[PDB]
């Protein structure tokens, strides 16, 4: 089950 | 970071982002939120993407060495897993205290109020992940009334296809599933969120309508591994 | 780390490893140095992957960071660079200091001693790649030292094939052609070593020669893009 | 050019 990555701006 | 201008500490932000330095990253962001001023779209996103890469960090390396323990059962296993769990309940106590002070409390807009209120349930999320205390139903609960304002004005500020809007779906269907033990309703919000903004993709623009529909695919793919 | 066992830090620093925690795995292996006891194989190879991953982790930002300030030519990026080079420095000084103090000295076996001196190059030649001043002509020098002198042991202690010789001499190799402007000499050094290590290769077990021959493809790999 | 990667025990 993935969250949003958000990892990138 | 008292010393260093705001704009330098944003400047640095970016630079800590290309170079892979997220901690710096991270340190930059909180100086620039400590300056007091509201934050920018931009702004918001350097300090989510900062957090988001240090946190993520430290709960892959937590469950790595929660699934060393689990097998386990020296007293070395277990320490090193409470000393990387404090470093996290450490770095999550941080992000709470600058949304608290003062970030939610001077948000207006309606994209500034539901960005900071989605931050604030996922950080409760990634402590109610290492809870087992007499306070874990409490996180979980400080998660779910945390995101469940931020859905209540999504739904009356913002279109469907809204991105924050949509992520802050996804985010609580996975707190719904993963954290409350309520698989239906991750399931019902994850599918009535992507119908909603399936039905209002008409509406956008070409790059809005790239923006909306890679979380639409993320909704799609978390109900293919949960139906 | 001077409360904690030996044995306990050597444990800790497995475990960072698996966690991809490499700062404290590299603080985990300097406490274990410091306990003052020689390090088996084993833990010098800890020791070893904790800092190149740590000071792999700033070469990186300070080569993104270089960049942008090359083509940049306000403050930002120089001292942004400024930061990480002193970061950089501070973890190959400590790198250095813990071979000075005192592994190198109590290493009589050729397999420790040929180790620590190819570490001391290979961080001499990291503080090389960042200097620009007074001192960088001798910095150059001390990694030369370092290396020659493992080079001379290795050649008269070790086979052609151990993969510690083959990789302080691909190690060597870099250091002629990066550093000291030497391609001649890398391609020369890595040509030798190829061919010695070929000719050796009769006298392995299957593991053995995994192990050697997988050297030899670096060595190779950097003869095809030097030729 | 390419070092020993040198990054995994
Ligand atoms: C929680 C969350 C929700 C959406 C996004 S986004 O779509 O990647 N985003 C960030 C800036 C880009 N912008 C164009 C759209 C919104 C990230 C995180
Ligand atoms: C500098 C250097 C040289 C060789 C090696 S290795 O071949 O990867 N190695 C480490 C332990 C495994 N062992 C079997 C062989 C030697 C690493 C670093
Ligand atoms: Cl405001
Ligand atoms: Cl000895
Ligand atoms: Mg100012
Ligand atoms: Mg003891």
């Amino acid at each position: 089950a993935g969250s949003i990555p958000g990892r990138r701006s | 970071m008292g010393s260093m201008e705001r704009a330098s500490l944003i400047q640095k932000a970016k630079l800590a982002e290309q170079a892979e330095r997220y901690e710096d990253m991270a340190a930059f962001m909180k100086g620039a939120v400590e300056k007091g001023e509201e934050l920018s779209c931009e702004e918001r996103n350097l300090l989510s993407v900062a957090y988001k890469n240090v946190v993520g960090g430290q709960r892959a390396a937590w469950r790595v060495l929660s699934s060393i323990e689990q097998k386990s059962n020296g007293p070395e296993v277990r320490e090193y897993r409470e000393k990387v769990e404090t470093e996290l309940q450490g770095v999550c106590d941080t992000v709470l205290g600058l949304l608290d002070s003062h970030l939610i409390k001077e948000a207006g807009d309606a994209e500034s109020r539901v960005f900071y209120l989605k931050m604030k349930g996922d950080y409760y999320r990634y402590l109610a992940e290492v809870a087992t205390g007499d306070d874990k139903k409490r996180i979980i609960d400080s998660a779910r009334s945390a995101y469940q304002e931020a859905m209540d004005i999504s739904k009356k500020e913002m279109p469907p296809t809204n991105p924050i809007r949509l992520g802050l779906a996804l985010n609580f269907s996975v707190f719904h599933y993963e954290i409350a033990n309520s698989p239906e309703e991750a399931i019902s919000l994850a599918k009535t969120t992507f119908d909603e903004a399936m039905a209002d993709l008409h509406t956008l623009s070409e790059d809005s309508y790239k923006d909306s529909t890679l979380i639409m695919q993320l909704l799609r793919d978390n109900l293919t591994l949960w139906t």
